[PDB]
């Protein structure tokens, strides 16, 4: 644990990137989190929503 | 069937042409939920029940 100050910065940046990548898996209230599924399932008036 | 004893049929292992159903003028009500009616031929389905 001698080099913990640099490893803390590395871990924080990697965890922020992992959270940003993980946020793509959330649908945020939509029917699906995948854009291609919505574009292949729905007409553009409701796929727009 | 009657509505209290509604019949359920499994649809599986076949190719479904929904363009001859949706373009038919025989059906007064055609309401699709969660899928567009014109996108039906472009999708493949599992566990189809009628």
């Amino acid at each position: 644990s001698a080099l913990g100050k640099l490893q803390d910065v590395v871990n924080q940046n990697a965890q922020a990137l992992n959270t940003l990548v993980k946020q793509l898996s959330s649908n945020f209230g939509a029917i699906s989190s995948v854009l291609n599924d919505i574009l292949s399932r729905l007409d553009p008036p409701e796929a727009e929503v | 069937a009657s509505v209290y004893a509604w019949n359920r049929k499994r649809i599986s292992n076949c190719v479904a042409d929904y363009s001859v159903l949706y373009n038919s003028a025989s059906f007064s009500t055609f309401k699709c939920y969660g899928v567009s009616p014109t996108k039906l031929n472009d999708l493949c389905f599992t566990n189809v029940y009628a």
